[PDB]
């Protein structure tokens, strides 16, 4: 008897690692260290039938995570109160293109000890007077912490299995030949991104692609390689941390010291990876759904930052990149058609987290000059829907619900349970 | 099987309310099917669409259950069909537009005659049913204008369209 | 200009400008007889084909020089060499620098064999007049000649070849009465810190 | 193996319009961009313009208005015109394959961000030399011998257009001793050359220079006495 | 084996219900759908002693009621700042019998955003300058709440059942030949009133009075109707609602617009119900403490607004009621003795929940024209200490601890513990 | 078998205490009653090996009292508003010695209620104007508190025992044939003091000295004694409490009233018990590590006020002590060498709990004149590392780490569980 559906995930984590980083001090927290046993061991027979995308383990694993990302916010974040008005003037003495500026060191009025005193202070804002925020903001920064994504397992807890299709070729909805039951989890990386995925997990065989509803377009498309595209991203933006600590309940910074002139934020990716992945997906594509059709990719169709740019992080603060480069390929159907593509990007420090219960600020990013290496191990996409007339497909990137990320990490875990 | 209509340049909202009150995903699309708005969690996703640039949804309404979709600076050429698809279901909901012209200039002469020709999307069977500034009714079909004008209907006018028991109205100022 | 080295050294050759902004860098050999070839691009970056003895400077510290370096030289490097410039604050050089040929001193020491002749007689019939000098059997390539009128160095009418595989001529052309007039006329070859001079009269 | 091979008329007059061919093999033209370069004699390379079949084609500014780049995609070669030519335009000139790069920094440094080219195969390079003489036949003089047992002894050949000149001794019977100098070109823009042997002094063998000019069917014997 | 007294209780609701209105959410969260299985049966014989006044399961759907009416407290309901003065005025420009007024339109100042600004806002208070709030004001409100009673059941664990006394005329302390054993009740309604039950349960039979003490005057005693007197309350003040977001931390309401000038909050009650069942109650009191007695109800004593008034919710208003028309009749001895009652109500904001740990505010009665019709299941008395020189006998409304309407719930639930 | 170390300590404690008083409420919420049955029982032989200075069932009870002491910081305590600056003045009208003061009574600007209102109040600060506090104020107060040490058993779960050393000559990582297993300990006492054990447990036959490393000087040495040496300490300081109630978030309170002129706080030992005491632990010393050497007693090093003072409490307030009058006596090697010795103490309200989380004030000390007897149940040394020219070793006073008050207390605990 196998019975499935249970909200109980046990964990598994740490090696060397410990607190300060929130993703270490997370871990630590909640999670204990594993055994290199796991046999899962697959028997013979015993079904072919599976569905990947109706799995409640991803919404536990998901709403953990956001819950977790709460109980972080409770300690040393700031939801008050300095945020009124921000008196900012530019570093621009002649100009062109019009370019105003998305940061800007400012000048402030601050609370610091006592009853109604103040002191001149620098202030940064990422995106002239006034302006502030819009009805909220929590401010993380504190003392001891980083963020960098930590492996965190998910187990089965006594009397449960979890089974786990080593299909390589899985219609998502289907015939699956191999099940075994693991225990424990290798470990899964919670990596917040759209579009592409970072980090992650390759297919051991072939590019696969998955999709819930292959004819529903409003469906997300799993798109995983076989092989990683590369993405290097360095944003050479210098900061100098001070936290001057002026009063007991204040906690305040001061960012936006030295200069170097750094272009915004700059980010690359690595294109011989992206010609061979991008023509065996369009030739997944069409030995799938598209048959015969000539496969074109237009960037993004609009919305919030985090909707229009591959949104992602590089330690805590939130990357934004113009996504044109991704896709501005237009494939022939007839047959297949040092240089390196670089990408614009730009640091945020205040992101909108849950619902709108807060914004999130990373306020005193430290030091400068920091290049996070990638690995693009993914791609998350939306079909546009097309006519047959005009005898081409259209994709473009979709995305936004992380869960989706993670049935594209937790593929291969449905939770059970055993009865005789 | 929903009727609303709608006013050329101004405003308009369009209903879908699904049975949880939480925030699950939700798609809107055309009568062709093509994309126009959606949600991916707590995002916002706009389509490629004509509506793309005059198309949004209060954020504030989707955790409560429902999910609106607004379309400012109407058009004519917007009238379609659209759905919503929430848990499974399909909302249907038949957007009809229309719109008010005047040929005739807006300082009109002493005893003349007045032109009034309003915009139709393609395949529709309009109704008017016009008002004077005091008290006159004024009836027709695709085409109402009145021949025979005195002094005294100087001022504000009043003229209802009605489809499928459904009524708007519009205003004009005519001197 | 001209480099020379002895087997097994180092050789640096310089070309181009000094530089203003950010540089990348060309350089090209090319052999006696050959087309131009390639040695490096972007400054440091090789071909296939090409060793790591050759090596350029980095396009980077302001105001200064591109420099080949060969590592370790042998005879086949023998060659003339040639950059081509990219600098930021500069148009495009559709000229390529001035070429520097390295020498590599594989053999010293042979002293030229220098033969002088007189105008014909049959020359003079026509009312002409050419001093021959005539210079052969020398190693390295590289002589220079002068003549003298008397004591005077000649301003005019000399033309030299540049030897080859080594051998060299002077030619001087006078008329006759120039011919006549002085005492003596002298080729005076230069080669390799000596001098050697042969002189010729009516 | 990527291939080039130019080719041209070898001479042309001044004003006339110079036209170079490069066939190319072992790749297709519309696949790079083409350099066309110039090398004049004794000095260094002067490059000449780059053309691409997307558009992407640039002349050197001296030679703007002279100029013409074209690909040829059908035959596979690409091609230049040069119209109005002078001595100032002879040299070897070569086609060549030409590789693009990118100097890439920080985009505070975007303003020093440039492209650069690079030319990775040559062809062997077509000589072309621009002049004005139909023909010009040589005058050939003796240099007669008159001074270690040994003398020398030569033939003097005096302005003539164009190369070469072939000289033998005695019809091809001495070529040991002989020593035939490469023609130097005069200001003059005609050439000479000078060919000399070495015998022993004592009244026995012939010496006869045997001087051809094949451009202006000129052959003449001289004879060479003391 | 029977042992009593465990704090331990299951619970049961939902159908239709979800979240937003309190009630609803507090359902939700803390009850699980029921089945409609339950057999109790009583089995032959098997005692006949009992006595529901000592009950500490009372005490425990109270405390535990309570608990989670803080545990609304927590997310959305402000206890500060705003309180300070307020500057109001009467819509009073002719008068008479000296009204003055019980609610009020006011001006304030108040922290919008950024620092130290303010702009001009409507306040109403429910009861000129000042005057304020006096040391505690917890402010509701909340984007989506209500607050009707929802039905919540109270259930035995593994191992324990919980006896009942289907016994029609019970002496409260005493005889009980009908003893069955339910898992789960039949659900049972939070209503939160005194002096009358509103909603609840009716008796199966005839009348029934309870009291814990009949000869201690200041025991309460609980009488059961077999009918329903009817109560029809209609406020039909007007309020629009305008919730003004100006600030992050800040959330603001705004009421008191428009007009209709409706007279204070209404009531009614439906009397030939109330004539009989009085009648009858004097029936019941006649034929057990009070032999030959001419019977007279007198008002409230005297105390808090919650003491001296019907006190009870139509959503979350608190309505205070006089109570004179209920309690207004000599009931002669001898024998017995289309028109309505109308009774004047007023409707409270500020109400003091729990200890004095804080005051409880509805601030934005949304609409206006609200009716609420009842069913006047109950009374909740105390008796007037007389004499029997008197040859009568008062009883006045007492009432005050919410435990009493549990009591006069819980009647016939007591769980218990079985062992071999 | 028996295996160590297991994080789980039962509680027991209860007698006529209830809540109010902070270890009074500690103990209520975290204790149940106990049983006068424990039998123990020592099992003939059954090993003699022991250690009791690497047991974490110390750094459990201290991690333990020290989060629930921040459970009491919780409800009641203030972190916040009021330290700003203080308008302070002195007593002193003539002068000598340069006294300045201690205890200052103080003018102050305070909000009471409503928007920016002050009102004159007097502020007592122990240690003119400003001054305020370092980065951090918590003030305790609270309407119904205390703090006097209460008894707190530990106990071991089920299936687990705790053996305990009965043996009266424990070389602290040795020999011991007595082993007995409780299922809980008598009922220990929190006493939070340095230097001196007040109130605690005395030695069974002689003078015991415990030191984990009698070599290393670093390591504290637990002398504890078989008698107790007298410490009566009186502060006859007086203030009266005034607690205002202003406003509803604000509670303030309001000492320095009266007079008296109570000398700073005072205090004595009785040094017939210290002669004895001192002589014999000067003898147990010269029994072990010290054989022929003249023994002297120098003052604390230095350090923080905690560290270089006997610093206790008498019920909330934390008091120093000047601790020349306890070591200032050289013991000479050769052979042995009414008056009571009078102690100067000053009464604290800022100390500094925790990390430095926050400070921790007892606001209004009541009442005045409150004398504390306490036995001198204790030493904590550290030894002053000397050479051996001198012909003398030299002890001084150490501590601050409260574990080691507890292995000074809970040396004879050591949790265990049991198996087939």
């Amino acid at each position: 008897v196998w019975k499935d559906a249970e909200t109980t995930l046990f964990c598994a984590s740490d090696a060397k690692a410990y607190e300060t980083e929130k993703h270490n001090v997370w871990a630590t927290h909640a999670c204990v260290p594993t055994d290199p046993n796991p046999q899962e061991i697959h028997l013979e027979n015993v079904t072919e039938e599976f569905n990947m995308w109706k799995n409640n383990m991803v919404e536990q694993m998901h709403t953990d995570i956001i819950s977790l990302w709460d109980q972080s916010l409770k300690p040393c974040v700031k939801l008050t109160p300095l945020c009124v008005t921000l008196q900012c003037t530019n570093v621009t003495n002649n100009i062109t293109d019009d370019m105003r500026g998305e940061l800007k060191n400012c000048s402030f009025n601050m609370t610091t000890e006592l009853r109604d005193k103040k002191q001149k202070v620098y202030s940064l804002f990422y995106r002239y007077r006034l302006i502030n925020c819009n009805t909220s903001a929590i401010t993380q920064a504190c003392p001891k912490v980083s963020f960098e994504p930590i492996p965190i397992h998910y187990c089965a807890p006594a009397g449960f299995a979890i089974l786990k299709c080593k299909d390589k070729k899985f219609n998502g909805t289907g015939p699956c030949p191999s099940v075994s039951t693991v225990q424990c989890t290798h470990g899964i990386k919670p990596v917040v991104s759209t579009q592409l995925l970072l980090n992650g997990s390759l297919a051991e065989e072939e590019v696969m692609i998955r999709s819930e509803n292959i004819t529903n377009n409003a469906k997300n498309i799993l798109v995983q390689f076989n092989t990683p595209v590369q993405i290097n991203c360095t944003r050479p933006n210098n900061n100098t941390r001070k936290s001057i600590r002026i009063g007991p309940g204040q906690a305040f910074y001061a960012t936006g010291d030295i200069i170097g002139d750094i272009r915004q934020a700059h980010c690359n990716v690595s294109k011989a990876t992206w010609n061979e992945t991008l023509g065996k997906v369009v030739k997944q594509l069409r030995k799938h759904f598209g048959n015969n059709t000539i496969i074109r990719f237009a960037n993004s169709s609009g919305g919030d930052l985090e909707v229009t740019t591959h949104s992602f992080n590089c330690g805590g603060e939130f990357f934004y990149c113009n996504t044109s480069g991704l896709f501005n390929s237009t494939w022939i159907s007839n047959t297949s058609v040092n240089d390196s593509i670089t990408l614009p990007c730009r640091i945020k420090q205040i992101i909108n987290m849950w619902q709108r219960i807060g914004q999130a600020m990373y306020a005193p990013p430290i030091q400068g000059v920091i290049r996070c290496v990638s690995n693009i191990t993914g791609l998350i996409l939306t079909r546009d829907g097309g006519s047959t007339n005009s005898t081409t497909e259209t994709f473009r990137p979709g995305g936004g619900d992380m869960r989706d990320n993670w049935r594209s990490e937790l593929y291969k875990y449905k939770v059970v349970k055993i009865e005789p | 099987k929903k009727v609303v209509l709608g006013k050329k340049g101004d405003t308009v909202e369009l209903t879908c309310t699904a049975s949880q009150k939480k925030s699950i995903q939700f798609h809107w699309k055309n009568s062709n099917q093509i994309k126009i708005l959606g949600n991916q969690g707590s995002f916002l996703t706009k389509g490629p669409s004509k509506l793309n640039d005059r198309a949004d949804s209060r954020r504030s309404l989707w955790d409560q259950g429902n999910f609106p979709l607004i379309i400012k600076n109407l058009k004519i050429e917007d009238s379609d069909t659209y759905i919503c698809e929430v848990e499974d279901q399909k909302e249907e909901v038949q957007l009809l537009v229309f719109g008010l012209t005047a040929n005739s200039d807006t300082h009109l002469l002493q005893g003349q005659s007045l032109t009034l020709t309003l915009e139709s999307p393609p395949g529709s069977s309009p109704s008017v049913q016009c008002r004077s500034p005091r008290g006159k009714n004024i009836q027709g079909g695709k085409t109402l204008s009145v021949s025979q004008l005195e002094l005294q209907d100087s001022g504000t006018w009043t003229c209802t369209v009605l489809q499928n028991q459904k009524k708007v109205e519009f205003k004009i100022d005519i001197v | 200009t001209f480099v020379s080295v002895a087997p097994g050294q180092t050789a640096r050759i310089t070309c181009g400008e000094e530089s203003l902004g950010s540089r990348s860098v060309i350089w090209y050999q090319q052999r006696p007889g050959q087309a131009p070839s390639l040695i490096i691009y972007n400054n440091n970056d090789r071909p296939s084909g090409i060793p790591d003895r050759f090596s350029g400077s980095p396009g980077s510290t302001f105001g200064t020089t591109a420099t080949l370096t060969i590592t370790s030289v042998e005879a086949g490097d023998e060659a003339d060499y040639y950059c081509h410039i990219w600098d930021s604050r500069r148009p495009t050089n559709w000229v390529f620098g001035e070429g520097t040929t390295l020498i590599v001193l594989s053999q010293p020491k042979a002293a030229p064999s220098v033969t002088l002749f007189p105008p014909s007689s049959e020359e003079l019939q026509a009312n002409k007049a050419t001093l021959v000098c005539l210079i052969s059997d020398f190693y390295p390539g590289a002589v220079t000649v002068a003549w003298k009128a008397d004591s005077s160095p000649v301003k005019a009418g000399v033309e030299t070849t540049t030897p080859s595989k080594y051998a060299a001529s002077s030619y001087l052309s006078l008329t006759p009465e120039q011919w006549k007039s002085h005492k003596s006329y002298s080729c005076q070859v230069t080669h390799e810190g000596s001098t050697v001079e042969k002189t010729v009269a009516p | 193996q990527v291939h080039l091979q130019e080719s041209g008329p070898g001479l042309v007059k001044p004003s006339e319009t110079l036209s170079l061919t490069c066939n190319v093999s072992g790749t297709l033209v519309r696949d790079n961009y083409w350099s066309w370069i110039r090398q004049p004699l004794g000095k260094q390379p002067e490059w000449i313009g780059y053309v691409h079949d997307s558009g992407d084609t640039n002349y050197n500014p001296s030679l703007k208005s002279r100029v013409h780049l074209s690909l040829d995609k059908s035959k596979n070669l690409v091609s230049l015109r040069l119209t109005g030519v002078t001595a100032a335009d002879s040299a070897i000139y070569y086609c060549a394959t030409t590789k693009h790069g990118r100097r890439i920094y920080g985009v505070v440094a975007f303003k020093e961000w440039f492209t650069y080219f690079y030319m990775d195969v040559w062809g062997k390079g077509t000589s072309v030399t621009v002049s004005s003489a139909s023909t010009k036949g040589p005058s050939v003089f003796p240099l007669a011998p008159s001074s270690g047992g040994t003398a020398a002894l030569g033939c003097l050949v005096k302005d003539y257009f164009p190369e070469p000149v072939t000289v033998s001794w005695n019809s091809g019977a001495l070529t040991s001793g002989v020593h035939t100098f490469p023609a130097v070109l005069q200001s003059s823009g005609l050439y000479s050359l000078s060919s000399v042997v070495t015998v022993p002094s004592s009244g026995t063998q012939t010496y006869i220079c045997n001087v051809n000019h094949k451009p202006s069917n000129t052959k003449v014997d001289k004879r060479v006495e003391p």
